[PDB]
């Protein structure tokens, strides 16, 4: 196996302070695909000078991810004490196809050191650790969290100037504050800049160290480093797994002044890694040299499509979330917005499925249920909707009614009931959408406004917010054509709004300033 | 009080196994660390094991590692040392101790003396 | 591990008389010192370089840091004959020094 | 076995890191994106490649 150094020889670990209220912030920094945020460049091949639609792993728009926060151990202004940290160790993700992830979004601001909410500072980049594996369970005294066997880790060290990769089987030290020993919380890896980060002389093994002090690395199958210019600027980082191996992906070799992600090294972990989290991680400074971090953000990938614009150069410089929005799934389908109207037919309301009906000569009450929208399933006969008490219509005694196009109609129930099944009522919507004033207007068509509201659960798309911006402050407006938001009723008579909207109606653009 | 009650010593011959006991109290013994020591008389003396009796997490001393196993029984609050193989450089008064790890040892047992 | 060397050998002290026993490290603080009286287990005295063990007496002071560590057994009593020990609790395996011979 | 690196030009068959075609080779401008090798068009044929000896060609098949 892989040599990886000795043991570490003390005989306990530091004690480790975990304290989430402090870690409690809210500072969400989310993807904006429209700027390609988080968009990992597609592999095997490139493309410039155009916009494309593709389905592969990426997050999604909106996704604020999850706030990563590190900060500086306990102190006693002279020395530093015990670590400070997150629950972060016992917060398990499923790793699926991978996830990316944002570092360094608060560098250069300024903001709270954690551990001392009234004290602030310079907020700094940190690189994130995580342990990944195929199976976790629990710890000997019951903590959450354990991996089993070869276990991946992935630990930044040298003050942020090193990655270190590694697959070993770790085996947890018996000692004070160790994972099989007394009073154990959490492993936490940390360093200690006083004497870790020295000017040209960095501890490139002080997390690998204090790492080693919770568990004996074993068996390992590799160690890998890759070095980290160090900086603050904005980075996109991330991890996917294939049949070839984790793949480790990262903005910092090819687009660092950008954000594209592209692949920068594979490891060769081929045991499918089910489940991640976070390595916790504590600062032994001292108050005086006590200094803010950038939390990192953790979102999520999955296989999404996007419309991808790539510049002369290659890069992608804009993408859209095509399953946002409505007028967005038009946008993926039209390639752009200002195509023709952007007044378009849109993606309608599903129904939103209620608790099933079950009969069948041969838990309560799915008799019968009226009504908006049920599963059934009656003697062998399957289906979803809505029954409605109803005069009979034959033949007696067939028990299933079936019309023109060969569907049921209804059905004679053992209550003795005749059900006339309506299926599932749904929600048409159209969007009247101005490529000038880059506002829109929906309708609802033959819904008619006694079902309408500014909120939905059907539902049609991830967001209405477009609309919600002015229709949160008006109620459904009824028209002859349909029920609409954000129509305001103005009594105008005008030849021709450009949107049209039948008979005798018109939706009229508003005037730029 | 603290007290941690020995066994007896035994006499046995090369390639023997001696097992050894020491029964705690006065504390919660599984809240504590149990270690082992070995001593010869004019000697100074030579951790072998700890046992943390609340995980069953051990650490030996390389020197014993294929020879010596430490564990404990938590219902009888009692720690044990168990040799396999031994030999005439074994013959060696053994002492079960509270502390190990990073604390300190204040309490010892009588010494258990095992001639090979 | 660490080694520990212990001067001096021996001491003679008289009832009343300070004791003071040094121990040096080959390397560098938590420095532990033991009696071990003749026919006992070491007892611990001074823990960490120089805090009191449990149910020690005052009479058993300690100090050091780095490589270098003391104890002052003062008064000496004729019932103090014992061996003094060093020992070392910051890494494991953990270790006693030779021992000095106080009378 | 040489001169094979390159051949400018008319019509010649190539095998680039799993690439392969036909065609000719001309030394332009590179487009992006830089690193990923090979750059293809809105038809998904290939553009052109960045070579091991610096350079980017273009390919007109
Ligand atoms: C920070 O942490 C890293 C962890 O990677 C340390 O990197 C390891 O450093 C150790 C030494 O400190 C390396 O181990 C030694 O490697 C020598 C040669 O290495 C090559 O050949 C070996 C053959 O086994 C390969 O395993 C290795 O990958 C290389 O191809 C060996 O000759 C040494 O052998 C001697 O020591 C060992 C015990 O360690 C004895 O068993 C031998 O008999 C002999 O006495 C030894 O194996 C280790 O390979 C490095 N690991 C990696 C993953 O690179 C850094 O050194 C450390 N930095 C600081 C500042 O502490
Ligand atoms: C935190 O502050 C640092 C320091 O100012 C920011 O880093 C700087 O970011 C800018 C914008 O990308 C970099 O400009 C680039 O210069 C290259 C040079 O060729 C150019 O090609 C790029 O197009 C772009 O103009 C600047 O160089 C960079 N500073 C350093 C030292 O590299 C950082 O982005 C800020 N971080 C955050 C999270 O706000
Ligand atoms: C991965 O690790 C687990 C636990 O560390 C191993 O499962 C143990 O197998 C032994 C075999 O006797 C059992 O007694 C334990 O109770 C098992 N523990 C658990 C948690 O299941 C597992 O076998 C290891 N797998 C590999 C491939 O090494
Ligand atoms: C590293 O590999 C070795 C074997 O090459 C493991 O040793 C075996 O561990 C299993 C665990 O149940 C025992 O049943 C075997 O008897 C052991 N074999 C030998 C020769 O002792 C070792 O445990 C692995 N390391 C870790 C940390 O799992
Ligand atoms: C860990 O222990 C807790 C104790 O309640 C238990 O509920 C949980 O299911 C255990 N987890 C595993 C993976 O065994
Ligand atoms: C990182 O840079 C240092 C500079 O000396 C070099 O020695 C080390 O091997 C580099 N490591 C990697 C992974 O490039
Ligand atoms: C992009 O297309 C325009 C169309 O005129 C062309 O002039 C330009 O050179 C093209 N750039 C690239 C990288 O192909
Ligand atoms: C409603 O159920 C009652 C049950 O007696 C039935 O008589 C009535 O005709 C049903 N409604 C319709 C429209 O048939
Ligand atoms: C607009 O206001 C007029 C006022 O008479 C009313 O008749 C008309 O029905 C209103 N239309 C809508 C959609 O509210
Ligand atoms: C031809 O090759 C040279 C090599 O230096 C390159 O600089 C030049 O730009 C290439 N021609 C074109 C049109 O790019």
């Amino acid at each position: 196996y892989v040599d990886v150094g000795p043991d570490s020889v003390k005989s306990a670990c530091i004690e480790v302070d975990i304290q989430q209220t402090f870690f409690d912030k809210t500072w969400p920094r989310p993807i904006d695909v429209s700027k390609a945020d988080g968009i990992i460049y597609p592999q095997g091949r490139t493309y410039s000078n155009i916009t494309i639609t593709y389905q592969g792993l990426f997050p999604y728009q909106g996704d604020h991810g999850d706030m990563y926060v590190y900060s500086a151990g306990h102190a006693t202004g002279t020395t530093p004490q015990k670590l400070f940290v997150a629950n972060y160790s016992q917060d398990v993700k499923q790793f699926a196809n991978g996830f990316v992830v944002r570092i360094g979004a608060a560098a250069n601001s300024t903001g709270t050191v954690i551990i001392s909410p009234s004290t602030s500072a310079t907020i700094r980049k940190i690189y994130p650790a995580f342990m990944l594996g195929s199976s976790v369970g629990n710890f000997s005294d019951g903590k959450m969290g354990r991996f089993f066997n070869h276990t991946l880790v992935l630990l930044p060290d040298g003050c942020g100037t090193l990655l270190r990769a590694f697959y070993c089987i770790l085996e947890p030290r018996s000692g004070n504050h160790c994972p099989a020993g007394n009073s154990y919380t959490s492993f936490a890896t940390y360093h200690t800049p006083a004497t870790d980060c020295s000017d040209g002389n960095y501890n490139r093994n002080a997390s690998l160290n204090s790492f080693k002090e919770y568990f004996n690395l074993r068996n390992c199958t590799f160690m890998y480093t890759y070095n980290i210019t160090e900086d603050e600027i904005l980075e996109w980082f991330g991890i996917t797994q294939t049949a070839q191996g984790v793949h480790l992906f990262s903005s910092r070799y090819v687009d660092l002044y950008g954000g594209n992600m592209f692949q920068f090294a594979t490891l060769p972990v081929y045991d499918t890694i089910k489940y991640y989290s976070i390595i916790p991680h504590s600062i032994r400074s001292i108050q005086s040299d006590r200094k803010a971090w950038a939390a990192f953000y953790v979102y999520k990938l999955q296989p999404l499509t996007f419309l991808l614009d790539f510049s002369v150069d290659g890069y992608i410089r804009r993408a859209i979330d095509c399953g946002f929005n409505d007028l967005s799934q038009l946008h993926c389908s039209y390639e752009s917005f200002d195509v023709e109207s952007g007044v378009y037919s849109v993606s309608s309301f599903e129904a939103k499925p209620s608790g099933s009906v079950v009969e069948q000569a041969e838990d309560t009450k799915i008799a019968s249920q009226l009504g908006n929208c049920v599963e059934y399933s009656l003697y062998g006969v399957s289906g979803r909707g809505v029954f409605q008490n109803c005069t009979a219509v034959g033949v007696r005694q067939q028990r299933f009614v079936y019309d023109a196009y060969q569907n049921l109609v209804g059905y004679y129930s053992d209550d003795g009931n005749y059900y006339c099944l309506r299926a599932c009522v749904s929600v048409p919507v159209s969007v009247i959408y101005d490529k000038e004033t880059k506002t829109h207007a929906t309708l609802f068509g033959s819904v008619a406004c006694e079902h309408i509201s500014s909120t939905m659960s059907q539902y049609s798309r991830s967001t209405r917010s477009m609309l919600k911006r002015r229709d949160s402050t008006y109620g459904p407006l009824q028209t002859p054509v349909g029920c609409v938001l954000g129509l305001v009723n103005s009594s105008l008579f005008v030849e021709d709004c450009k949107l049209p909207l039948g008979q005798s109606l018109c939706a009229l653009p508003d005037t730029p300033s | 009080q603290v007290q941690l009650q020995q066994s007896g010593g035994e006499l046995v011959k090369p390639g023997a196994s001696v097992k050894l006991s020491c029964k705690t109290s006065g504390f919660t013994f599984s809240s504590s660390y149990i270690s082992w020591l070995k001593q010869k008389p004019g000697q100074s003396l030579e951790w072998i094991a700890w046992i943390y009796a609340g995980t069953g997490g051990t650490e030996y001393n390389q020197k014993f590692t294929g020879k010596a196993q430490v564990t404990v029984d938590t219902s009888s609050s009692t720690a044990y040392m168990q040799f396999s193989s031994l030999t005439t450089e074994d013959s060696a008064i053994y002492y079960c101790a509270r502390g190990g790890s990073s604390f300190a040892m204040d309490y010892w047992g009588q010494g258990t003396s095992v001639t090979v | 591990q660490l080694v520990l060397t212990q001067s001096p050998a021996s001491l003679a002290v008289s009832l009343g008389q300070r004791a003071t026993i040094s121990c040096r490290a080959s390397e560098s603080s938590f420095m532990n010192w033991f009696q071990q009286k003749p026919g006992q287990p070491p007892k611990l005295l001074i823990h960490t370089a120089s805090n009191q063990g449990s149910g020690v007496p005052a009479r058993f002071s300690g100090s050091g840091s780095g490589t270098d560590f003391s104890l002052n057994i003062h008064p000496v009593e004729d019932d103090d004959t014992a061996m003094y020990f060093c020992q070392q609790s910051e890494e494991v395996p953990l270790t006693f020094g030779a021992g000095t011979k106080l009378e």
